[PDB]
């Protein structure tokens, strides 16, 4: 799940964009863990969130984006 | 002047209406677009705009019909186009009330179709020579 979630974000960022309601209905609960630290428990190359403002970021606020992660 | 500007491409297009294999009067058109690139790049720009209506809640600072020349002069620029063009954009707003940006108006600069144009033109440009550098 967290490759999962993680490569969405790499490539799609949608929680930056294509969110879920209760519809896309897994993203319900994800939705909130991305707000945790230790989100990338065990995926390692857990740095990705940084990777993410460093695409996601730019078109909108740098640490917006932040305010969503770090 | 866009009514010009837009059976010009068209005949533009009814050029490459013969072309489909690597066709050298398509490709001439490429070079002519070459010379003449920076004013594409101009026009282009031009093209970058009814974008605006975009501005008025992502960098509100007002939503009374009215907005400071402030938030959106470094909100969109701030992440592309020159800000010289958003200090036209500032006079494209005429200065309505006095330092607040009209609305609705900035979206009428209609056109659009101009644009499918050449976007058109652009695309099968890139299908009547085929596996092509300069041209992409």
């Amino acid at each position: 799940r967290e490759k999962e979630l993680a490569r969405k974000l790499e490539f799609d960022g949608l929680y930056i964009t294509e969110q879920p309601g209760d519809d896309d209905v897994k993203g319900q609960w994800d939705r909130l863990v991305l707000n945790t630290p230790s989100f990338p428990s065990n995926y390692w190359d857990k740095f990705v969130k940084r990777k993410v403002l460093d695409k996601h970021g730019d078109i909108f606020g740098r640490e917006r984006i932040a305010e969503l992660l770090g | 002047l866009l009514d010009l500007q837009k059976d010009m491409v068209v005949m533009l297009l009814s050029l490459l209406e013969g072309n489909v294999v690597n066709g050298m009067i398509a490709r001439q058109m490429v070079d002519m677009l070459v010379e003449s690139s920076s004013n594409v790049e101009m026009i282009l720009k031009f093209f970058d705009m009814i974008v605006g209506s975009e501005a008025f809640q992502d960098y509100v600072t007002d939503p009374r019909g009215l907005i400071s020349k402030k938030d959106f002069q470094k909100a969109m620029d701030s992440q592309q186009f020159t800000g010289p063009e958003i200090q036209f954009l500032l006079s494209c707003s005429e200065a309505d009330e006095n330092e607040m940006i009209n609305f609705e108006e900035f979206a009428n600069r209609p056109a659009r179709d101009i644009g499918f144009n050449v976007a058109v033109l652009l695309t099968n440009l890139s299908e009547h020579v085929p596996h092509d550098p300069r041209l992409r």
